[PDB]
C-alpha cells in the first residue's frame, strides 16, 4: 500500500544516503576511496574489538599481552597484523581520497572539507596514539620524540607534556592514557564521517569533470554498490595481501623488541604517514618552527578553499595545475623518503628544498597557476 | 516530425545470440539470464566462503587461547597413590 | 604566435576533444548560476545536452573522433555578454554596499 | 575583501569596536579565570595572599 | 673544457651517477641538435626570423630530448639489471630514443625505424667502447 | 536449449531456490576448496610439512 | 671432525673481484702498519670484501648453502 | 543534488539504453579497450610522468651520494 | 665504525612467497639451540606447548619438558621448591635478571631470542650471517679484552663468544653438525619462534590468492555487467 | 564467552572491551530513538493528540 522505503524513517535517510541518492555518472575508481574509508574504519573497528580483548594495557606486560596475542591468541596473529596493515590501507586509502580532493576540484565543498581536516587531525592522533600500545622500544622512543617536540612552546610546553605523559617521561599512566584514547577516538571519527556525509548529501556528489551534474543522474543502487563491492574486493585483495604475504614490510621492524629506556635506536623514526610529517618538522631548525610547520602543514590544505583562483573548477581542464599537482605529490614523496632517511649532512638540505617547494606549490605556484589558465583562456 | 527518431544499431554491443534480427527472443532468454545468474551465484558463493570464514576466525579468537587450554587440560591421575 | 599558443592550450586543456567549448566549463558560482538563470532557451538546452553527453562520454572513459572536435575557430563566447553584465551589476551593488 | 573594504564597512567596524573589544576582555579574564595564571592572580588583591 | 666536461661519461661505470650521465649525454643531443638545425637553416630558409628561431628552437629540444630519453632509459635499465658491461642497456636506450624521434616527428613507422637504427647504434657504440678500437684512429700503418 | 539455459528455467527463476543453491554451494565450496587448496600447499612443499615427516620420525 | 663449508674459499680463489678486493685490503693493511697512530683503519675495504664474498656465496653458490 | 526528479530542466534530449541481460558484459573488451587505455595514458603520461623520473633521480643521488659521502 | 654491513639475500627453504620453512630444520635448530645456545640466551614468549603440532610429537615434547626443573610457586609449607616442566610452562630462563645476565656477561644483555628475527632489519639473513661471520679483525682494529669483532653488528664489537664451529653436538637426526648448518638451524628456528604462523599465514594467503583469483573477474564482470546499460547508453538532441 | 574454563584473564579484558564499546552503540541506538521519536511526537500526560497546543 505504502513504499517501506520512503516510509520507515530510518529506511527513509538509508534510502536517501544510500540507495536513489542523486549521483554523478562519471565518477572514477578515485570516488570510490570514501566509502573505501568507511568500510576500512568498520574493519580497523572489528579488529580492535577483536583485538583488545586479549590486550591489557600496562608498562609491564603490553608487549608481553602482544606477543600472547600473535602467539598463543587462535588467529591473534592475522587481527593484530591485519589491524596494523589495515591501518596503513586507511591511510592510503586517506592519502589517495585527499589527493582526490585536491584535484578534482572539491576545494569548494567547504564545510565538508574543514570537517574533514578535523577528522583527519583526528585519524593522525588516533594513529600515533595506537602505534604507542604495542609498547616497544620504537613506540615507546617515537612517543618520546612526538611528545618531547611539543614542548617547544613556551610557558604552556612543559605544562602540556607533563598533562600528556602524565610524569617525566612515557610510563603506565601514559600507555593507559593512549588506550583509553585510542578507544574512544575513532568512534567520534566514525560520527565525524556521518555528520562528513550529511554535509556532503547537503549538495550531492561531484564529477571529475567540473561541471554540474544535475542534468546527468543515476541511482546510487545498484550502480555504485556493485562499484563499492569491486573496490571493496580490491581494497580486502590489497589488505590480505599485506597481512597474509608481507606483515612486517610496511611497518617498522625495531618496534619487535620489549621497550628499555636505558637505550636508544640508532635512528629515531615514526610510520609512513606520519614521515612526510617527520620530514617537515625535520625541515625548520628551529623547535617551535618544526611544529608550527607541523600545524601548518596539516593544517594548509584546508586553505584550498581560500586558494581557488581559477574560475575553473577541476584540474581535468587545467594542464600546468596538473603539472603542479603532479610536482606536489613529488614533494610529498620525496618527504616520505627524507623522513625515512635519519638526519645526515645532506638529507637535511633536501628536506629543506622540498618542504619550500612543497610549501611554495600549495601557497604561491597554484593560485597563480590558476591564474595564468584564466589569462591564457582569455576569461579576463 | 514525432516517429523521426530510430533506435540506432547496438551490434557491437549486443550478446552472441541475440545478434539476429529474423529470429525472436524468448528462445535464448533463458540462456542469457542464466549466464548472469551463475555469475552472480558464483560471486555470491565466493562472498558467502569469505563470510563463513572470517567470522569463523573471529569466532575462534573470541574462543579460549592455547595457554590456557593447554592449562587447563593437565589432570594427568598418574599412579602413584 | 599567440594564437598558436592559444591553440595548443586548446588542445592540451582537452575539453575540445571531449565535446565542450569554453563556457561550459565554468564554476558554477552564483553569477555564473544567475547567467544559468539568464541564458535563452535554445542556449540552454544544447549547453545541458553538451554536460550531459560530456557526462557520459567521461563515465564512458572516451573522446569523440577528430572530425566532431570543437574546434577554437568554432568556439562562440555566448556567457560572456550575460556574465560580464552580471560581473559588473554584482561589482556595481557592492559599491553601492561599500557607499 | 574588496567588496568588504569601504567606508561603510569601516563605520560599521568602528560601531563594532567596544563591544568585541569588550569580549576579547571577557574572553581574557575567563581564560585568566580558568586556567589561575600566577602572575595574574598575585596582583589582584582579594587572592593577594596564596591562593 | 668542453671535451673534459664530455669525457666524465666513461671513467664512472654504469649502473651509478645517472644525473651526470644524463647531462653528458643530453648536452650532446643538444650540441647535435644545433649543429643539425643550423645545416637545417643552412639548407632551407625560413619565411621569418621568427620561424627560423622556432626552427633551431624545435630541433635543438626534439634533438635534447632524445638525447636525455636515451641516457636516462640507458641509466633506468642499468639500474634494473645492475650489468655495466652489457650491449642491451644501450639497446634499450636506443629505442627509447628513437622512440622519442618518433613521438616528436609524430609518425609509429619512423618510431619503429628510429628504435632498430638508434639501438643497433647504441649497441655499437658501447661495444666499440668495450672492445677499445677507436672510430678516428691514429695513423700506425 | 543449454546448461544455464536449464539451469535458470530450473533452478534460477525462483530467489529461494537461487539462494539455496548459493547455500548447497557453499557446502560443497569449503570442503572443495579446502582439499585442493590443502593437495596444492603439500603439492608445494613436500618434505617441508609436519604431515610428511610425522609418518617416519614420530618415534 | 668434519670440515666446513669451504665455498667461501672456492669463491674467493676463482673469482677476480675477491682477489681485488683482497689487494686493496692489503694494500691498506700495509698502509695503516707503515702509519703508527692513526685514525683510518681497513673497516670499509673488509666491508665491501665481506660484501662483495657473502653475496656472491648467498647468490650463485647455493646447492648447499641455504 | 536535492532529489530525484527536481535537479534539473533540461529538454529534447533521447536517451537510448539497453539491458544488462540483452547484451555482452564485456563488449570488445581487448580490441577497444587497450586503444583506449592507450590513448589514456598518451594523453596524461606527459603529465604524470617526469616528477616520477625528477623522484628517482633524486632517490639515486641521495643513495649513492650518501654512500659516497659515508666513506 | 658506525657503518653498518647489510646481510646479503641467502636462498632460504622459506624465502619464496608460497615455500614454508623446514619442520625438521625446526626441530634441529632447536635442538642444538637447546644444546649451545640455551645456556646465555633468554626467550621468554615461546613454550614447550608450542613444539607440537610443529617439530616434536607430544610424548617427545613432555620428554623435552620433564628434563629441565622449572621454578613454581608456592610449597605447602611456604617456600620456593623445584618440579619438572611441562609444557604449560615456558622456557627456562638460564640468568634470573637483566643486570645479573649483564654481570655474568661482563657488561653486555644476551637479548630477548624470541623475537630477533622480526626485531633486525633483514631478516633471519643477519642470524645466519652473524654466527657465520666470525673473521680475524684488520689491523688498525683493536677491540676490548675478551671481545671478538663482526662485521654484521652494529658498532663493530659483539659481547659474544665464536659459539659454534664443526663438532658443536653429536647431531641426533645423522646430518654433520658443520657451522653453517648449524647456524641454518639456528636462522630457520629463531625464523619459527619469531613467527611461528608462517605455515598457517602463507596457507591462508594460498586460499586468498586462489579465492581472489577466482572471485575479481567475476566481481569485474559484476561491474561491467550492472554498468553496461551506462556503457550501452547512447544519447541524442532533437529539438523543434 | 568465558574464553577458558573460568571467569579468567581473558574474560576480564574481554569484558573490559565490551564495556568499553557498548555505549557508544547505546548512543547510536539513542541517536536513531530520537529519529523514531521525531516524526511520531511526544506524548503528553493527558495521553491525546495534542497538535492544537504545542510550544
Ligand atoms: C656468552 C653467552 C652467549 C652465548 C653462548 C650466545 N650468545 Fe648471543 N649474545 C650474547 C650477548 C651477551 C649478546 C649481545 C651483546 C654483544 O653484542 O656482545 C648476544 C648477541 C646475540 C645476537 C644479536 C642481537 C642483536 O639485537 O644484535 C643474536 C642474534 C644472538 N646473540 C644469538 C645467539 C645464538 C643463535 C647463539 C647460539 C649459537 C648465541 N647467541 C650464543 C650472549 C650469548
Ligand atoms: C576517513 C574517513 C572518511 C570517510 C569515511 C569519508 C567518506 C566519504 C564518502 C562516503 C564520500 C562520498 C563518495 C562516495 O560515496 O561516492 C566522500 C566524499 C568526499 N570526502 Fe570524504 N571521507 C573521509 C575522509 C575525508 C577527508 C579527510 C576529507 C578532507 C580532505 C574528505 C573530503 C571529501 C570530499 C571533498 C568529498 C567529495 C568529493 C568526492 O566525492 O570525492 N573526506 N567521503
Ligand atoms: C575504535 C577502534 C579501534 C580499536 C579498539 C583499536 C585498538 C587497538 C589496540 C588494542 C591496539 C594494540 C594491539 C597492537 O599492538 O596492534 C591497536 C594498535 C594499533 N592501532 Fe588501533 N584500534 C582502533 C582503531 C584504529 C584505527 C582507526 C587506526 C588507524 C588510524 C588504528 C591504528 C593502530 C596502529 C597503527 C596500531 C599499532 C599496531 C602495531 O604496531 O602492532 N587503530 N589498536
Amino acid at each position: 500500500m505504502t513504499n517501506m522505503r520512503k516510509t520507515h524513517p530510518l529506511f527513509k535517510i538509508i534510502n536517501h544516503s544510500f540507495i536513489d541518492l542523486p549521483a554523478p555518472s562519471n565518477i572514477s575508481s578515485w570516488w570510490n576511496f570514501g566509502s573505501l574509508l568507511g568500510v576500512c574504519l568498520m574493519v580497523q573497528i572489528i579488529t580492535g574489538l577483536f583485538l583488545a580483548m586479549h590486550y591489557t594495557s600496562d608498562t609491564m606486560t603490553a608487549f608481553s599481552s602482544v606477543t600472547h596475542i600473535c602467539r598463543d591468541v587462535n588467529y591473534g596473529w592475522l587481527i593484530r597484523y591485519m589491524h596494523a596493515n589495515g591501518a596503513s590501507m586507511f591511510f592510503i586509502c586517506l592519502f589517495l581520497h585527499v589527493g582526490r580532493g585536491l584535484y578534482y576540484g572539491s576545494y569548494t565543498f567547504m564545510e565538508t572539507w574543514n570537517i574533514g581536516v578535523l577528522l583527519l587531525f583526528a585519524v593522525m592522533a588516533t594513529a600515533f596514539m595506537g602505534y604507542v600500545l604495542p609498547w616497544g622500544q620504537m613506540s615507546f622512543w617515537g612517543a618520546t620524540v612526538i611528545t618531547n617536540l611539543l614542548s617547544a612552546i613556551p610557558y604552556i610546553g612543559t605544562t602540556l607534556v607533563e598533562w600528556i605523559w602524565g610524569g617525566f617521561s612515557v610510563d603506565k599512566a601514559t600507555l593507559t592514557r593512549f588506550f583509553a584514547f585510542h578507544f574512544i577516538l575513532p568512534f567520534i571519527i566514525a560520527a565525524l564521517a556521518i555528520v562528513h556525509l550529511l554535509f556532503l548529501h547537503e549538495t550531492g556528489s561531484n564529477n571529475p569533470t567540473g561541471l554540474n551534474s544535475d542534468a546527468d543522474k543515476i541511482p546510487f543502487h545498484p550502480y555504485y554498490t556493485i562499484k563499492d563491492i569491486l573496490g571493496i574486493l580490491i581494497m580486502f585483495l590489497i589488505l590480505m595481501t599485506l597481512v597474509l604475504f608481507f606483515p612486517d614490510m610496511l611497518g617498522d621492524p625495531d618496534n619487535y623488541m620489549p621497550a628499555n629506556p636505558l637505550n636508544t635506536p640508532p635512528h629515531i623514526k615514526p610510520e609512513w604517514y606520519f614521515l612526510f610529517a617527520y620530514a617537515i618538522l625535520r625541515s625548520i631548525p628551529n623547535k617551535l618552527g618544526g611544529v608550527l610547520a607541523l600545524i601548518l602543514s596539516i593544517l594548509i590544505l584546508a586553505l584550498m578553499p581560500f586558494l581557488h583562483t581559477s574560475k575553473q573548477r577541476s584540474l581535468m581542464f587545467r594542464p600546468i595545475t596538473q603539472i603542479l599537482y603532479w610536482i606536489l605529490v613529488a614533494n610529498l614523496l620525496i618527504l616520505t623518503w627524507i623522513g625515512g632517511q635519519p638526519v645526515e649532512h645532506p638529507f637535511i638540505i633536501i628536506g629543506q628544498l622540498a618542504s619550500i617547494s612543497y610549501f611554495s606549490i600549495i601557497l604561491i605556484l597554484m593560485p597563480i597557476s590558476g591564474i595564468i589558465e584564466d589569462k591564457m583562456l582569455k576569461l579576463y | 516530425s514525432h516517429t523521426d527518431v530510430k533506435v540506432p544499431d547496438f551490434s557491437d554491443y549486443r550478446r552472441a545470440e541475440v545478434l539476429d534480427s529474423t529470429k525472436s527472443s524468448k528462445e535464448s532468454s533463458e540462456a542469457r539470464k542464466g549466464f548472469s545468474y551463475l555469475v552472480t551465484a558464483t560471486t555470491t558463493v565466493g562472498v558467502a566462503y569469505a563470510a563463513k570464514n572470517v567470522v569463523s576466525q573471529f569466532v575462534s579468537s573470541m574462543s579460549a587461547s592455547a595457554d590456557v587450554l593447554a592449562m587447563s587440560k593437565i589432570e594427568i591421575k598418574l599412579s602413584d597413590i | 604566435w599567440l594564437d598558436g599558443f592559444r591553440k595548443w592550450y586548446y588542445n592540451a586543456a582537452g575539453f575540445n576533444k571531449l565535446g565542450l567549448m569554453r563556457d561550459d566549463t565554468l564554476h558554477e558560482t552564483e553569477d555564473v548560476k544567475e547567467a544559468i538563470r539568464r541564458l535563452p532557451e535554445d542556449l540552454y538546452n544544447d549547453r545541458m545536452f553538451r554536460i550531459k553527453r560530456a557526462l557520459d562520454l567521461t563515465m564512458r572513459h572516451q573522446i569523440l573522433p577528430k572530425d566532431q572536435w570543437t574546434k577554437y575557430e568554432e568556439d562562440k563566447f555566448y556567457l560572456e555578454p550575460y556574465l560580464k553584465e552580471v560581473i559588473r551589476e554584482r561589482k556595481e551593488r557592492e559599491e553601492w554596499a561599500k557607499k | 575583501l574588496s567588496r568588504f573594504l569601504g567606508p561603510r564597512y569601516r563605520e560599521l567596524a568602528r560601531n563594532w569596536i567596544p563591544t568585541a573589544g569588550m569580549w576579547g576582555t571577557v574572553g581574557a579574564v575567563g581564560l585568566v579565570w580558568a586556567t589561575d595564571w600566577r602572575l595574574i592572580l598575585d596582583w589582584v588583591p582579594y587572592i593577594n595572599g596564596k591562593f | 673544457m668542453v671535451k673534459r666536461f664530455f669525457e666524465s661519461y666513461h671513467e664512472v661505470p654504469d649502473g651509478t651517477q645517472c644525473h651526470r650521465k644524463t647531462y653528458i649525454t643530453t648536452a650532446l643531443g643538444g650540441i647535435c641538435g644545433i649543429i643539425g638545425s643550423a645545416y637545417s637553416v643552412s639548407l632551407n630558409p625560413a619565411d621569418s626570423t621568427l620561424e627560423a628561431v622556432a626552427r633551431v628552437g624545435r630541433y635543438t629540444f626534439t634533438a635534447a630530448a632524445i638525447g636525455a630519453m636515451f641516457g636516462l632509459t640507458t641509466c633506468v635499465s642499468a639500474q634494473v639489471r645492475e650489468k655495466p658491461d652489457d650491449p642491451l642497456n644501450y639497446f634499450i636506450g636506443g629505442c627509447a630514443g628513437g622512440l622519442t624521434l618518433g613521438a616528436r616527428t609524430h609518425s609509429y613507422g619512423t618510431a619503429a625505424m628510429g628504435c632498430v637504427y638508434m639501438g643497433t647504434a647504441a649497441a655499437l657504440f658501447k661495444i666499440g667502447k668495450l672492445e677499445g678500437w677507436e672510430l678516428f684512429p691514429t695513423p700506425k700503418v | 536449449p543449454t546448461i544455464p539455459s536449464r539451469l535458470y528455467s530450473l533452478l534460477f527463476r525462483r530467489t529461494s531456490t537461487f539462494a539455496l543453491t548459493i547455500a548447497v554451494g557453499a557446502l560443497f565450496f569449503e570442503r572443495a576448496f579446502d582439499q585442493g587448496a590443502d593437495a596444492i600447499y603439500e603439492h608445494i612443499n613436500e618434505g617441508k610439512l609436519w604431515k610428511h615427516i610425522k609418518h617416519k620420525y614420530e618415534n | 671432525l668434519v670440515d666446513p663449508l669451504t665455498t667461501v674459499r672456492e669463491h674467493c680463489e676463482q673469482l677476480e673481484k675477491c682477489v681485488k678486493a683482497r689487494e686493496r685490503l692489503e694494500l691498506c693493511d700495509n698502509r695503516v702498519s707503515s702509519r703508527s697512530q692513526t685514525e683510518e683503519d681497513c673497516t670499509e675495504e673488509l666491508f665491501d670484501f665481506l660484501h662483495a664474498r657473502d653475496h656472491c656465496v648467498a647468490h650463485k653458490l647455493f646447492k648447499n648453502l641455504k | 543534488g536535492r532529489e530525484f526528479g527536481n535537479l534539473a530542466r533540461i529538454r529534447h534530449v533521447i536517451s537510448y539504453s539497453l539491458s544488462p541481460f540483452e547484451q555482452r558484459a564485456f563488449p570488445s573488451y581487448f580490441s577497444k579497450g587497450i586503444p583506449n587505455v592507450l590513448r589514456r595514458t598518451r594523453e596524461r603520461i606527459l603529465r604524470v610522468a617526469p616528477p616520477f623520473v625528477v623522484v628517482y633521480l633524486i632517490y639515486t643521488w641521495g643513495n649513492q651520494e650518501f654512500e659516497q659521502s659515508k666513506r | 665504525s658506525d657503518l653498518e654491513l647489510h646481510p646479503p639475500s641467502y636462498p632460504w627453504s622459506h624465502r619464496g612467497l608460497l615455500s614454508s620453512l623446514d619442520h625438521t630444520s625446526i626441530r634441529r635448530g632447536f635442538q642444538v639451540y637447546k644444546q649451545v645456545c640455551s645456556s646465555c640466551h633468554s626467550m621468554d614468549y615461546v613454550a614447550y606447548r608450542h613444539l607440537v603440532g610443529v617439530c616434536y610429537t607430544e610424548e617427545e615434547a613432555k620428554a623435552l619438558a620433564e628434563e629441565v626443573e622449572v621454578q613454581d610457586g608456592p610449597n605447602d609449607d611456604g617456600e620456593m621448591f623445584m618440579r619438572p616442566g611441562k609444557l604449560s610452562d615456558y622456557f627456562p630462563k638460564p640468568y634470573p635478571n637483566p643486570e645479573a645476565a649483564r654481570a655474568a656477561n661482563n657488561g653486555a644483555l644476551p637479548p630477548d631470542l624470541s623475537y630477533i628475527v622480526r626485531a633486525r632489519h633483514g631478516g633471519e639473513d643477519y642470524v645466519f650471517s652473524l654466527l657465520t661471520g666470525y673473521c680475524e679483525p684488520p689491523t688498525g682494529v683493536s677491540l676490548r679484552e675478551g671481545l671478538y669483532f663482526n662485521p654484521y653488528f652494529p658498532g663493530q664489537a659483539i659481547g659474544m663468544a665464536p659459539p659454534i664451529y664443526t663438532e658443536v653436538l653429536e647431531y641426533d637426526d645423522g646430518t654433520p653438525a658443520t657451522m653453517s648448518q648449524v647456524a641454518k638451524d639456528v636462522a630457520t628456528f629463531l625464523r619459527w619462534a619469531s613467527e611461528p604462523e608462517h605455515d598457517h599465514r602463507k596457507r591462508m594467503g594460498l586460499k586468498m590468492l586462489l579465492m581472489m583469483g577466482l572471485l575479481l573477474p567475476l566481481t569485474y564482470a559484476m561491474k561491467r555487467h550492472k554498468w553496461s546499460v551506462l556503457k550501452s547508453r547512447k544519447l541524442a538532441y532533437r529539438p523543434p
